[PDB]
């Protein structure tokens, strides 16, 4: 019989004693011991001095610290996290001209896109310790834990192609603004009357649904909530950026008077199979194709755009 | 309570929903109009992605409504 530790923080433990008659997965449950699956093992001896991870039929004390470290979760989030974690673990940060990216491996192209959107998001942090944890800790040159986690959020799964937009803005559901803006919409109807709407914090800075500044100013027409013709319009904007997302849209990107926009996501084939992800900026007056792990630095661009990033905002309706 | 869901063919179609009814609940209704899995669809409102764990009444969605459905890609 042996005697080993089991965590799913990192800090505290609880003394487990497992017989060698059955297995973890019928004595303990879903355990990772130094980063690998051993949920399904008899017990040994050099796991019989170290510590394991639960993943499933956690204590009450447990889930508690649980929460307070990955926030509420999916019952299988930690399966997965450690899933992902491990497999990971091959995956590399390049430094392709002067800007990092994520090195392309199982179909990580669109992690690729986000990561480097997300590092030309100024004034950001996470209410989630372990996201907030993972996140300083990519910023310094490790980043390992932070791509599992978002990955872990968004469902992803190890080797399979996805979508770069809908895991960004996940992502940033699950973030907030060290700073402030504001967004005022003003909405009316005929029948009901002038109503202003104010969009402050994070939420100011994202839209999904237009590609231009000048779309998401223009006048907006729905559906009333008495059934008639409802309008709606951007009179007050004012961020540290602007991140707009939409559909992929072929524009004829041109770096000749070179527009608002910093940077801008890409994405290639048809949208009914398997494409690829291309992250591109603007640096000087010429274009960054990101590839992950690549850099084309060519000036012109034909190409079916995504998200859309555009510096600080500050507009008045006069 | 009524609202609205923009189609991918540029359509509107219409869906008798509760405030307490969930993102993916709704996903389910679209699928069974529409013939579009659940896990392909994301639902934007204002701006805002609708993210599966939440409900209508949490993204502040009331009556008459339009919600706007954009296709899951796989880059
Ligand atoms: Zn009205």
């Amino acid at each position: 019989t042996i005697e080993v530790l089991v965590t799913v923080d990192g800090v505290n433990f609880r003394t487990v004693v497992l017989n060698n008659k059955n297995t973890y997965r019928s004595q303990l449950g879903c355990v990772f011991f130094n980063g690998a699956d051993i949920s399904d093992t008899i017990p040994d001896e050099k796991q019989n001095g170290h510590s394991l991870y639960l993943a499933d039929n956690l204590t009450a004390d447990e889930t508690k610290a649980l929460k307070e470290l990955y926030g509420p979760v999916d019952p299988t989030f930690l399966h997965r996290f450690y899933s992902l974690k491990a497999a990971v673990h091959g995956w590399k940060m390049v430094v392709c001209d002067k800007v990092r990216s994520l090195k392309l491996s199982d179909n990580n192209c669109y992690l690729n896109a986000v990561i480097m959107t997300l590092d030309l998001l100024k004034d950001i942090k996470f209410v989630i310790p372990a996201l907030q944890h993972a996140f300083m800790k990519h910023k310094g040159g490790d980043s390992t834990d932070f791509i599992a986690l978002i990955m872990a959020y968004g469902n992803c799964t190890f080797g399979a192609p996805d979508d770069a937009s809908r895991l960004l803005h996940t992502v940033l559901a699950k973030a907030e603004l060290c700073c402030s803006a504001r967004m005022v919409w003003r909405e009316w109807c005929n029948v009901c009357g002038i109503k202003d709407v104010v969009l402050q914090g994070l939420k100011a800075c994202c839209y999904v649904g237009v590609q231009t500044v000048e779309d998401l100013r223009a006048r907006m027409t729905y559906v009333c909530q008495c059934g008639g013709e409802r309008h709606r319009q951007l009179v007050e904007h004012t961020t540290p950026w602007l991140l707009l997302s939409g559909t992929p849209n072929e524009k004829l990107v041109t770096t000749s008077t070179a527009p608002d926009f910093v940077a801008f996501n890409v994405f290639q084939g048809i949208e009914t199979a398997v494409g690829h992800y291309v992250h591109a900026r603007l640096k000087g007056g010429l274009i960054l194709k990101f590839d992950s792990g690549t850099v084309s630095k060519t000036s012109d661009w034909k190409c079916k755009v995504t998200d859309v990033l555009f510096p600080g905002q500050k507009y008045s309706s006069d | 309570m009524q609202i609205f869901v923009k189609t991918l063919t540029g359509k509107t179609i219409t869906l008798e929903v509760e405030p307490s009814d969930t993102i993916e609940n709704v996903k389910a209704k679209i699928q069974d109009k529409e013939g579009i899995p659940p896990d392909q669809q994301r639902l934007i409102f204002a701006g805002k992605q609708l993210e599966d764990g939440r409900t209508l009444s949490d993204y502040n969605i009331q009556k008459e409504s339009t919600l706007h459905l954009v296709l899951r890609l796989r880059g």
